[PDB]
């Protein structure tokens, strides 16, 4: 139903580089009740399970660190990070969390 | 803390079925959502359905309901993943996650290790 698009798929990065990723819905996400997105990104290391960096399109979950910023509204989102580190590398995924069934991107891979 | 333990991995005949566990420690699944997302090796997941260990009631994608169930035994704080006719397009990663109702909001923050399951 809703489609979770992201690109670049691929990224080739440097540390200390800032990064800017981009995922755009299907519909909006954006609940006119709480004026709240329910947009939600992940990261994922090879061999690991997925981890929350960012729900509601920009509220940090308890953890993560601030070089870590999700904006965005009702149909448009990004995922920033002002100078990316090594432990940054793996793949990272948006996720519609607003109405089912939920539905992620295909995700952004940064590479060495 | 609290934890999502998984099954082994496992390796079955096209046309067999396949039960996988998700174990919650650290919190009772009879105030939480149970959540099954399966992922080949591509790398994109995918969301399979979800269920209520304390009403009984799931909710399947489309695309997966006429394949897989997910059972809860609350007697034993795990939920189950049954997978029917297998073929090697079930050959992926299924993590099992977590989702407390109880609450204005929470997003799927704790995983499972994931268990591999290869049919070929």
């Amino acid at each position: 139903d809703i489609v979770m698009t992201q690109s670049p798929s691929s990224l080739t990065v440097t540390a200390g580089e800032k990064v800017t990723m981009s995922c755009k819905s299907s519909q909006s996400l954006l609940n006119s009740g709480n004026q709240k997105n329910y947009l939600t990104w992940y990261q994922q290391k090879p061999g690991q399970p997925p981890k929350l960096l960012i729900y509601w399109a920009s509220t940090r979950e308890s953890g993560v660190p601030d070089r870590f910023t999700g904006s965005g509204s009702g149909t448009d989102f990004t995922l920033t990070i002002s100078s990316v580190q090594a432990e940054d590398l793996a793949v990272y995924y948006c996720q519609n969390d607003y109405s089912y069934p939920l539905t992620f991107g295909a995700g952004t891979k940064l590479e060495p | 803390e609290v934890q999502l333990q998984q099954s082994g991995a496992e390796l079955v005949r096209p046309g067999a079925s396949v039960k996988l566990s998700c174990t919650a420690s650290g919190f009772n699944i009879k105030d939480d959502f149970m959540h099954w997302v399966k992922q080949r090796p591509e790398q994109g997941l995918e969301w399979i359905g979800r269920i209520d260990p304390a009403n009984d009631n799931t909710k399947y994608a489309p695309k997966f309901q006429d394949k897989a169930t997910i059972i809860a035994d609350t007697s034993s704080n795990t939920a189950y993943l049954q997978l029917s006719s297998l073929t090697s397009e079930d050959t992926a990663v299924y993590y099992c996650a977590r989702r407390e109702v109880y609450s204005y909001y929470s997003p799927l923050d704790v995983w499972g290790a994931g268990t591999t399951v290869t049919v070929p």
